[PDB]
């Protein structure tokens, strides 16, 4: 009689959040391997955050403060209220972030939702493969 | 009304109320308005005394013990008179007469008397069980000391209270400026 | 939104991209509010580029680091020199003045928080400003505000470009 | 439920909570990791009084957010 396990609304919200985060994270790993930004410590993708935390000086401290503040503000502003029960007013993952209004029609919205979910799942799997391959050298061929 | 009808919120120009509460502290904490008025008047009184106390020592100095009364300026006067106790307000027990130089000075005496007066006047008026109305907006800052002097007319009494409040506020600001300027330049009266 | 404030002799409606063609009143209101805020901040930034060139404050910007106002150079170079703590506290002051003491009195007209002409209701604490009674005066003042905001928005970008081109904000001179 | 803060608006409560959180987190991190004071105190110096007073603001910031939410949820 206590709602210990989340509603499918919360599950879809978390799935979309993970898909977006991992879609950013995979390209971030590749682009951190390739490029770099002056003023930030040199480290692999699996230690960059720890290095930034350990050596805040110059611009890295301010930058990581900015990133953390932005993330926390966004999470607070778009907390999935009552989605744990399924009584969430807005659609799961619908933060309203559509600056360019690429998708507006219902059919286009559904097709784009499916495409986003597929790509987010692929990115989640790729990021998990990266992490597991690095932390168990022989687990994944590419890494 | 504004700030529970307390005096002092009226502009110099007739017909306009200055009502200076930028932070809206009166509305935010109305139940503490009598306490705020008491604190304002107390600060004004201590400040009106303290400004003249910054000015006069330059003209005259009483010949007390030279450990403090030989202080160069008002900035160092507090440090000289407070002594060098092992703890800020701790009397030396082994060396009561200050032969080791670690004894509180005359500022401790005046502080103790100020504490007695405070506990017997302000805390007495505010917290005493036998004084149930206690500290209210009407009597805030009123200890009946010299009340026989103020003019009988209620309008003139209000004007005199307003004069007290304005002079106390001006003295607060003036003492702040005077002591800060004294610290910065360490000069005589013009920068106190 | 052609009749709204911001149309004058040099150009008319001037919406080449037609971003306001959809005629969404809420979107136009947000756009105008952001325009006014950007213009005001740009005017502040232009003056803050202009004044340090001649006058620099006395004292220590960061006494802990022995950083004097004369040590740090004005311009984009100041972002690194001024401590992140100082930048965060500037952000904190701006957030205070955005959330607490700047409140939209009327949603119909954006960018107006009741601070009066030349935003003089925030000159000093403890004063309340009044809107200009004359409709012509209101219109002229608001149009001047918007035009100067646009000019400062362009000028601050120009000064950033000059600071990039030459280490000092006025290297050419 | 907010006691004396019931007269504070949701906007100013939010600003106060955010500011207190920032200052307290800065003080805590500076005191603990990025500007440790244990070595200085052992040498004999006094603490950085700013960090101790600042660090108390973090729990104050937390409770100020719950108060901001309560006030906002109440239409103030
Ligand atoms: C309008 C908002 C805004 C503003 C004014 C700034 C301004 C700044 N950011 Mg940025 N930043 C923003 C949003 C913003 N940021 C957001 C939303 C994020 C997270 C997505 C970041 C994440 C970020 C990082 C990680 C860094 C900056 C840095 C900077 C500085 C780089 C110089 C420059 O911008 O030219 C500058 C103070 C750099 C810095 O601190 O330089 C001193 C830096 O390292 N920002
Ligand atoms: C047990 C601790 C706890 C509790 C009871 C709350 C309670 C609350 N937080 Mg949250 N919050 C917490 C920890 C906690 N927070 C932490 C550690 C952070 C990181 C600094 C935040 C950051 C945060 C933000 C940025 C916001 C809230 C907000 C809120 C309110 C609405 C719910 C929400 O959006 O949560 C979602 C966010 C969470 C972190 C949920 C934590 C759930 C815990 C672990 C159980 C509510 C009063 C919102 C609000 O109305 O603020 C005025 C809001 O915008 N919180
Ligand atoms: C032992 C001496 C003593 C005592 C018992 C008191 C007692 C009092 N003073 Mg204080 N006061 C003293 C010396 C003393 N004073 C001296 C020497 C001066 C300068 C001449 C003042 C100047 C002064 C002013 C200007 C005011 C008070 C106020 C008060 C009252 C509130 C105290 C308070 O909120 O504390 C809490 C104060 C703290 C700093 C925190 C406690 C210490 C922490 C835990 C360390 C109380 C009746 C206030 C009052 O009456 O308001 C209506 C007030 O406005 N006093
Ligand atoms: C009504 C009060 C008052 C008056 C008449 C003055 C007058 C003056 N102040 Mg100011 N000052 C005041 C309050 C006042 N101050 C306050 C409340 C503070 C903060 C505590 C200061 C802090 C201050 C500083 C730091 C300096 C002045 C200085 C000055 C002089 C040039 C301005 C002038 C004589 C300047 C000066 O010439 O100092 C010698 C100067 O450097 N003042
Ligand atoms: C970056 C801030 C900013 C913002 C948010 C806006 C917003 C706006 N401008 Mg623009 N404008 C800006 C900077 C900005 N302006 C600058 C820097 C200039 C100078 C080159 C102009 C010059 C300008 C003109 C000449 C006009 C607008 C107008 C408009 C409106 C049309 C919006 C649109 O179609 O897209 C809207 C209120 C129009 C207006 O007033 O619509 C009512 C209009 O006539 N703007
Ligand atoms: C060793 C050092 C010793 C120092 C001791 C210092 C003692 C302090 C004296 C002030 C306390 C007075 C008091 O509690 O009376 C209660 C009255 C309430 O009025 C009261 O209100 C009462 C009714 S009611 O409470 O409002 O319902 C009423 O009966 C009463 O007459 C009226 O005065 O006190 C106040 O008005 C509130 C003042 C609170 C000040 C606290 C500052 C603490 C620091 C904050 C940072
Ligand atoms: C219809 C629809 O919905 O779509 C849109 C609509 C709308 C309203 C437009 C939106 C928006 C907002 C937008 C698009 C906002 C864009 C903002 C931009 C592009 C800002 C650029 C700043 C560049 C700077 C500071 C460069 C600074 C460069 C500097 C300082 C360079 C400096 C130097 O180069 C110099 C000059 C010389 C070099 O040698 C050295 C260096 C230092 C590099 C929406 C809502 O989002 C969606
Ligand atoms: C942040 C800094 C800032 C700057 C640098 C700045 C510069 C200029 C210039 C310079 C060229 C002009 C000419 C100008 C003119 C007017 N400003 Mg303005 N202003 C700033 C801030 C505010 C705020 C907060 C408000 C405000 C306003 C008005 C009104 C309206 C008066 C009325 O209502 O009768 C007029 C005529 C109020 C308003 O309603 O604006 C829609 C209002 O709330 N301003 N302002
Ligand atoms: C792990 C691994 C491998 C792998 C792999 C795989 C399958 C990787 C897959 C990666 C994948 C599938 C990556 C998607 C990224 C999507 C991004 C970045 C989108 C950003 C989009 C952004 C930031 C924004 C979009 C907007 O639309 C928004 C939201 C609103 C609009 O108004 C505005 C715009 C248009 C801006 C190898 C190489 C096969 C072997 C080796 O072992 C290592
Ligand atoms: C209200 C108003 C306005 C206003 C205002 C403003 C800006 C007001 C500002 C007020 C301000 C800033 C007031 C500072 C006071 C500082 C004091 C009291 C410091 C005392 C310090 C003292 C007593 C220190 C003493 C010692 O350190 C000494 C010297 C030596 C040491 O050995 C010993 C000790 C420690 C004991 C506007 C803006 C004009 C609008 C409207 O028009 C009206
Ligand atoms: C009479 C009366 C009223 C009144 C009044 C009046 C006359 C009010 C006057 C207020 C006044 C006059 C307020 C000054 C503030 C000055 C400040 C904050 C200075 C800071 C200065 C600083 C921070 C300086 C720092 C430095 O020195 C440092 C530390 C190092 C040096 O290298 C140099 C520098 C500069 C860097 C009311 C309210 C109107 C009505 C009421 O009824 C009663």
């Amino acid at each position: 009689g206590n709602m210990t396990y989340p509603h499918v609304q919360w599950l879809r919200e978390s799935e979309l959040k993970h898909g977006r985060c991992a879609m950013l994270a995979i390209v971030g790993i590749f682009a951190q391997q390739s490029f770099h930004i002056d003023g930030y410590p040199e480290a692999p993708w699996y230690e960059a955050l720890k290095a930034c935390y350990d050596n805040p000086a110059g611009i890295v401290g301010f930058g990581i403060a900015q990133i953390s503040a932005f993330a926390m503000v966004i999470e607070g502003a778009y907390f999935p209220k009552d989605s744990w029960i399924g009584q969430m007013d807005r659609e799961p993952g619908d933060l309203g972030f559509d600056p360019l209004k690429l998708a507006k029609d219902a059919e286009s919205m559904k097709s784009m939702q499916l495409k986003e979910l597929k790509n987010g799942r692929l990115a989640m799997m790729a990021f998990m493969s990266c992490v597991v391959g690095h932390y168990v050298p022989g687990s994944v061929p590419g890494v | 009304p504004f700030a529970g009808g307390l005096i002092g919120g009226e502009s110099a120009f007739a017909g306009q109320d200055f009502n200076f509460d930028p932070l809206g502290l009166a509305t935010k904490c109305e139940k503490f308005l009598p306490w705020f008025r008491e604190a304002e008047l107390k600060h004004g009184r201590i400040a009106m005394l303290a400004w003249v106390g910054l000015v006069a020592p330059e003209f005259v100095r009483i010949p007390g013990p030279e450990q403090c009364y030989g202080a160069k300026t008002v900035v160092e006067a507090h440090n000289a008179c407070a002594g060098d106790p092992y703890f800020p307000f701790i009397i030396d027990a082994t060396d009561f007469y200050g032969k080791d130089g670690h004894q509180v000075g005359p500022l401790f005496q005046v502080f103790a008397f100020c504490g007695a007066v405070e506990m017997l006047t302000t805390f007495a008026k505010t917290a005493n069980v036998s004084n149930k109305p206690g500290l209210t907006l009407a009597n805030a800052g009123d200890y009946r000391l010299g009340a026989n002097f103020l003019p009988e007319d209620e309008a003139k009494a209000k004007e005199m209270k307003l004069k007290e409040l304005k002079n106390g506020r001006l003295a607060m600001l003036a003492f702040g400026g005077a002591i800060t300027q004294a610290t910065l330049t360490g000069n005589g009266f013009p920068w106190l | 939104f052609e009749g709204e404030l911001g149309v004058q002799a040099p150009v008319g409606y001037f919406d080449p991209l037609g971003l306001s063609k959809d005629g969404d009143v809420e979107t136009f209101r947000r756009r105008r509010e952001s325009e006014l805020k950007n213009g005001r901040v740009a005017m502040f930034a232009t003056i803050g580029y202009m004044v340090p060139e001649y006058f620099k404050f006395p004292g220590y910007l960061a006494p802990s680091a022995s950083l004097k106002f004369a040590d740090v150079p004005n311009g984009i170079q100041a972002i690194t020199k001024v401590p992140a703590e100082g930048w965060l506290q500037w952000v904190a002051l701006c957030g205070c003045y955005e959330l607490c003491v700047n409140q939209p009195v009327d949603a119909a007209d954006p960018g107006n928080y009741g601070k009066g002409k030349l935003g003089y209701g925030n000159m000093v604490l403890g004063i309340t400003a009044e809107s200009i009674s004359d409709p012509e005066a209101r219109k002229r003042g608001l149009n001047s505000e918007l035009a100067n905001g646009r000019l400062a928005m362009m000028a601050i970008m120009g000064l950033w470009v000059q600071d990039g081109l030459f280490g000092t904000p006025y290297g050419l001179y | 439920v907010l006691g004396n803060l019931k007269s504070f608006s949701s906007n100013e409560l939010a600003f106060l909570s955010m500011l207190f959180f920032g200052v307290g987190l800065y003080g805590n991190l500076q005191f603990n990791y990025y500007d440790p004071q244990w070595a200085k105190v052992d040498a004999g110096g006094y603490f950085n009084v700013s960090y101790i007073v600042e660090s108390l603001l973090l729990p104050i910031s937390f409770f100020m957010h719950i108060a901001c939410y309560i006030q906002k949820q109440n239409g103030k």
